């Protein structure tokens, strides 16, 4: 019954600038008893691994947001990601899309 | 990798619907979710399998039942409703030695 939602699902960014991506989760299904972990994974095929480019702004977690930051966006950062939250045994994810504007 | 079959399933309303989620080269620690795609193509969680227990997000018609001596799982919708029609998939997560998500291809359910 733990679930993740993505009220913001599409994000826009200019090459050279940073992008933030986020998904929200149901906190009354997460305590510090079983731990909380969040990850962003770029979709490159059927299996995803942790993004090398993104980091987690973990100060947002107690507010029920998994907020990710990718600095210095390049064209190859375009496309779909899975925003994943794990609370003890329970997990869920949402797809997020990054749209990039490249200039010169 | 994960597969999910049959690719297309059509049943009469009230009948059960069964998909099979099949996991290849996976470890003993199985954490498997059953998701449905929204009209916007976003994933929505239907049920979760972990330990050796299936739990539904909210509808107990959705059950994940491990098959005999296999890393194969029936994803059963008991007593289908027409508005169950749509695309479904399964996804699995491993936490060790590295975090990874694997998704199956979609499979389409039509309830008439």
């Amino acid at each position: 019954l733990f679930t993740v939602t993505a009220p913001k699902e599409v994000y826009t960014v200019d090459v050279g600038s940073s992008v933030s991506l986020e998904c929200d989760f149901d906190r009354r299904e997460c305590t510090e008893l079983e731990g909380i972990r969040a990850s962003l994974q770029k979709v490159e095929n059927d299996t995803s691994l942790q993004s090398e480019r993104a980091t987690l702004l973990e100060e947002q977690l107690p507010l029920g947001k998994a907020l990710f930051h990718i600095p210095s966006v390049q064209v190859r950062d375009s496309g779909q990601y899975r925003c994943l939250v794990i609370c003890g045994a329970a997990w869920d994810y949402k797809y997020l899309t990054v749209k990039v504007k490249a200039s010169y | 990798s994960l597969t999910f079959y049959p690719a297309w399933l059509t049943v009469s309303e009230g009948a059960n619907a069964t998909f099979t989620c099949s996991l290849s080269n996976w470890s003993e620690d199985l954490m498997l979710n059953w998701n449905r795609l929204s009209p916007s193509n976003q994933t929505e969680k239907q049920a979760a399998f972990s330990n050796g227990l299936s739990q539904p997000v909210q509808d107990a018609r959705f059950q994940i039942i491990q098959l005999p001596n296999r890393h194969d799982f029936h994803m059963n919708i008991l007593d289908t409703r027409r508005n169950d029609s749509g695309i479904y998939l399964c996804g699995a997560i491993s936490l060790h030695p590295k975090l990874k998500i694997e998704e199956s291809p979609g499979a389409e359910l039509v309830v008439t």
